[PDB]
């Protein structure tokens, strides 16, 4: 029947990366979550009039299991590479995540989006122009999201699905 | 009728329940949210004990109450005023008779003594199972010693004297089995000859057993203090989560060692023997319920350097292909088959910790600290219960010890394994991938031949155990 | 996975906690720290079926004797423990048996009679006398040692089987 897209969230730990998938999958209008529940990471959506199923892998909290990244990444068709806009190191990590995805998928053209996440009210240290320039150098979209207001969350995931569809 | 209570003006824990101070989930009640006063009241309730609640509360309370404040509140809970004589008592005394004091005696028996004993049970669990609060705050320990050591009256005396001794023992701080452990197995390397120890020269049964003992010990050492508040992800993770990080770093090192053993074996026939031996180790891990070990192997086989070695995996026997495939399928569909298998086996086992970490983190991040109701902010206790359900599952698998004998030299060999050497991570994993490209080049480059590197027999002794008299 | 709620009851000092900790951790506790109320969980395969035991370890000291109804309501099955070198603890068994029957309003509650400390030579309760009592209750009698592990799995897993067939 409907297409299923296997999406993988990657990025530095400790800076609110998990808020992206939680806010998407959530009861949008009740701030609650049980991640242990069978299919707390599957969501049926309509993108450009076409109904599909998103299966989202977010291993947030397992970042120290660095030798498992290849295995987790190989499950994915498209990738959200996430950094925090108040953590320059997480932004500098993006290049190596992208290189690792390309190696695991054995392709120079893997569907992916760059996501800049605002996880608190601490001062921004990565300006949007810096992130736009990086995304353009890679040929991929850039989306900014709020970890608190759900702004940008749908755009990040739907943009990635469009990258898969247009690959 | 119900017992009358002290005035809420002299004893705060007698305020009536309302939706402004406590909310229950839809046969003891389950609390969704409440003020800290109401949580402590129900933690030490006169009508029933709730040992699960005590563990949940003591595991998670620091997200809403400081340790010093918790101690002040339970001391306040303990100090319950007794009621005044009733009219019937008054009349007896006016006649020079002894009053019956029926209401006073009932209140002592059915309110004061149960509440006070349940306060002491909180203190006992706090000292026995959450002693880190006192290790980190010497003044908190002094206050607890002073409180316990000044409780008067004979009804509590046995437990006060016991808790005093438990505290003193904790300040200065053995397994029996249903059978003997099996005999340690040896292959090419012989006992005491640590210089020859390696993947193919140790017995694969004994590699799996000694790694299982090591990984079980690492799993059993992780305390809930390393997990609550997601502290293993934060800037002070090395201070707050050292046993968890040691466990993860062991797992990572073994995975990388398996990868390094594979890609540094350039001769195809020898590399097939290396991969086959690692799959036999995986088979023994499965037999031992060491799921951490199973996934260490699966992660290595799915790494970028190893996964692409089609010429190597083509020669692996079909049965071993099936063992590796079954193990890989444990992780598919968000670990569906792993979760079902863990919940079906007979312990001892070594769980994979990563799933617990993701579930604790997402529970913390996806639920609010407080619920706002009728202008009041109530502690969201359901969120803390969910975290403590996960830490409780972790602890349940930490109890059962393996009936296997330690081999000190093999244990030391695996403790000292350091496949990366002095190299940084990127430099090392690029090295492994470049070795993979050297030994099996990308099509259409031809497959080269390489000389053998091992001078000893490659034939495995197998993974069925032997038993001399 | 079926969940079973087991409760361990009996006079102070007979070894309820030592029995439970031996089952849970394979460790013998030498200290005598009187319990208020403790709870343990254990996943175990019994007769080929995986289950989850919730074990409530209760207070034997008489000062806690007015706080028992609340745990007897929740329990599915009860290990009634005495020490074979303590005749008073054996005489206390019938008070626990009768209270459980009252609270659960049933003559047919899963129970096992446990004579603990069977590693000690100086016995004062003979096996025959305890067996006679067990027969009068319709329940099995198992002698245990929390110190050596003799009988410990047999006692707890026999109780599980009686809950399962109840
Ligand atoms: C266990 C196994 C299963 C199937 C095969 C086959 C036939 C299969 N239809 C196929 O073409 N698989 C391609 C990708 C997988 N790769 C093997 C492999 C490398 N690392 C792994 C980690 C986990 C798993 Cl499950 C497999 C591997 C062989 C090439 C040939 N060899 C096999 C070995
Ligand atoms: N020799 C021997 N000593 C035992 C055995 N079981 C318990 N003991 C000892 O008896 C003492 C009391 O044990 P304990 O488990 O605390 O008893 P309890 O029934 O739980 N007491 P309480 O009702 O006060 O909680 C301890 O010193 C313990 O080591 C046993 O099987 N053999
Ligand atoms: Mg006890
Ligand atoms: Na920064």
């Amino acid at each position: 029947g409907m297409t299923e897209y296997k999406l993988v969230v990657v990025g530095a730990g400790g800076v609110g990366k998990s808020a992206l998938t939680i806010q998407l999958i959530q009861n949008h209008f009740v701030d609650e979550y049980d991640p242990t529940i069978e299919d707390s990471y599957r969501k049926q959506v309509v993108i450009d009039g076409e109904t599909c199923l998103l299966d989202i892998l977010d291993t947030a909290g397992q970042e120290e299991y660095s030798a498992m990244r290849d295995q987790y990444m190989r499950t994915g068709e498209g990738f959200l590479c996430v950094f925090a806009i108040n953590n320059t190191k997480s932004f500098e990590d993006i290049h190596q995540y992208r290189e690792q995805i390309k190696r695991v998928k054995d392709s120079d053209d893997v569907p992916m989006v760059l996501v800049g996440n605002k996880c608190d009210l601490a001062a921004r240290t990565v300006e949007s122009r810096q992130a736009q320039d990086l995304a353009r150098s890679y040929g991929i979209p850039y989306i900014e999201t709020s970890a608190k207001t759900r702004q940008g969350v749908e755009d990040a995931f739907y943009t990635l699905v469009r990258e898969i569809r247009q690959h | 009728g119900q017992m009358r209570l002290p005035s809420a003006d002299v004893y705060r824990f007698a305020e009536p329940d309302s939706e402004e101070n406590i909310i229950f989930e839809e046969g003891i009640p389950i609390i969704k949210a409440g003020t800290v006063i109401k949580l402590i009241e129900r933690l030490t309730y006169h009508m029933y004990a709730d040992p699960n609640f005590v563990r949940t509360f003591l595991t998670t309370y620091r997200s809403f109450c400081k340790p010093q404040e918790l101690l002040s509140l339970i001391i306040e809970r303990f100090e319950i005023p007794e009621p005044e004589p009733t009219e019937a008592d008054r009349i007896a005394i006016e006649n020079g008779d002894q009053p019956l004091s029926a209401e006073l005696k009932r209140f002592r028996k059915e309110y004061i003594q149960p509440v006070q004993l349940r306060v002491l049970n909180v203190c006992r669990h706090w000292v026995e199972h959450h002693f880190y609060d006192f290790e980190r705050d010497a003044y908190l320990l002094q206050r607890m010693e002073e409180f316990i050591g000044t409780v008067r009256g004979k009804a509590m005396k046995k437990w006060v004297e016991s808790i005093t001794k438990i505290i003193q023992r904790k300040k200065i701080a053995n397994i029996t089995f249903q059978s003997s452990p099996p005999t340690v197995e040896w292959h090419i390397s012989r006992p005491g000859h640590i210089e020859t120890f390696d993947l193919l020269t140790l017995h694969p049964i004994e590699i799996a057993r000694q790694l299982t003992l090591l990984e079980s010990d690492l799993y059993r050492a992780v305390q809930p203090s390393e997990l609550v508040g997601s502290v293993w992800t934060k800037e002070d993770k090395e201070i707050n989560s050292p046993n968890l990080l040691k466990m993860i770093r062991h797992t990572t090192n073994l995975t990388l060692w398996f990868e390094k053993c594979i890609v540094e074996t350039e001769n195809l026939e020898e590399r097939v023997a290396v991969v086959s031996r690692i799959i036999e180790i995986l088979q023994v891990f499965q037999e031992l319920n060491n799921f951490n070990g199973v996934l260490e192997v699966v992660s290595a086989m799915n790494s970028s350097p190893v996964y692409r070695l089609d010429h190597t995996f083509e020669q692996i026997p079909s049965r071993q292909k099936k063992i590796l495939e079954e193990a890989h399928e444990l992780s598919e569909d968000h670990y569906k088959k792993y979760l079902a298998k863990l919940r079906s086996i007979n312990p001892p086992c070594v769980p994979f910790f990563g799933i617990y970490l993701t579930n604790i983190l997402k529970t913390e991040e996806g639920n609010p600290e407080v619920l706002k109701r009728h202008g009041k902010e109530l502690i969201n206790f359901s969120k803390r219960r969910k975290v403590a359900e996960i830490t409780g599952e972790i602890q349940q698998y930490q109890n059962q010890p393996y009936c296997l004998r330690v081999e000190s030299d093999i244990k030391r060999f695996f403790e000292n394994l350091n496949p990366m050497g002095n190299s940084m991570e990127k430099e090392f994993t690029d090295y492994l991938f470049n070795k993979s490209l050297e030994i099996e080049p990308r099509n259409p480059k031809p497959l080269p031949r390489f000389p053998k590197k091992y001078s000893y027999p490659l034939k495995s002794p197998g993974v069925r155990p032997s038993n001399p008299r």
